[PDB]
């Protein structure tokens, strides 16, 4: 029973990693398509010149 | 990964929408409206690096080539370097954009 | 003596404008590629991790 605990922790540690990751990445993504006002460039390289 | 992503939030809430330029009608002298931060350090920031640039300018023409004035020029090019820098640290990529287009 | 020093100033003066122009148009496509440098660094370093 201890050792299915741990692995639930595990396995939700690693889906947090997972996770953090892909929202992490998602502030290097550059929006294509002009329409999306939301997504506000965070990186000079973004551009903006 | 999580204390990562918490400082690139912050930079995005900082970057959305923010800092208006009024169009400092130049006769209007009096109203203190007070300059947006991030367009006081631009200027600076520039206008230091302008001084700077001048006076290697007024150097190259006055062709006196006092020995000991490297020392000082490294300073102050460190000085701007230091300066642009805390810029960049200080406000957003995009804050700084808009203010060098006003500028 | 005092207006050709002059002229040879106003020379001097002309050069380093024309020095300028030119630095100012190489520094200009200098941030079009680094521009382009980070980028191509995002798309082809960063993006690939969260697959693997």
């Amino acid at each position: 029973h201890l050792l299915r605990v741990t692995n639930k922790k595990l396995n939700h540690e690693l889906q947090s990693i997972v996770n953090g990751v892909q929202t992490l990445m998602s502030f290097f993504s550059t929006p294509e398509t002009a329409c999306e006002l939301s997504s506000q460039p965070i990186f000079l390289s973004q551009l903006l010149l | 990964i999580q204390y990562r992503c918490e400082q690139l939030q912050e930079i995005r809430r900082a970057s959305q929408r923010e800092v208006m330029f009024s169009a400092v009608d130049p006769d209007l002298s009096s109203s203190t409206f007070l300059e947006p931060e991030v367009l006081r350090d631009v200027r600076e920031v520039c206008k230091l690096r302008f001084k700077f640039l001048r006076s290697l300018h007024d150097d190259s023409i006055s062709s006196s080539v006092h020995p000991g004035k490297e020392d000082l020029r490294s300073l102050s090019h460190q000085q701007w370097m230091s300066m642009a820098e805390k810029v960049w640290n200080t406000h957003t990529p995009n804050h700084i954009l808009a203010a060098l287009e006003r500028l | 003596q005092n207006i050709q020093e002059a002229c040879l100033l106003l020379d001097k003066k002309q050069k380093h404008i024309q020095i300028l122009i030119k630095g100012n148009s190489s520094s200009k496509s200098q941030i079009r590629r680094s521009s382009v440098e980070a980028q191509k660094y995002v798309q082809d370093k960063l993006l690939p991790w969260p697959q693997e």
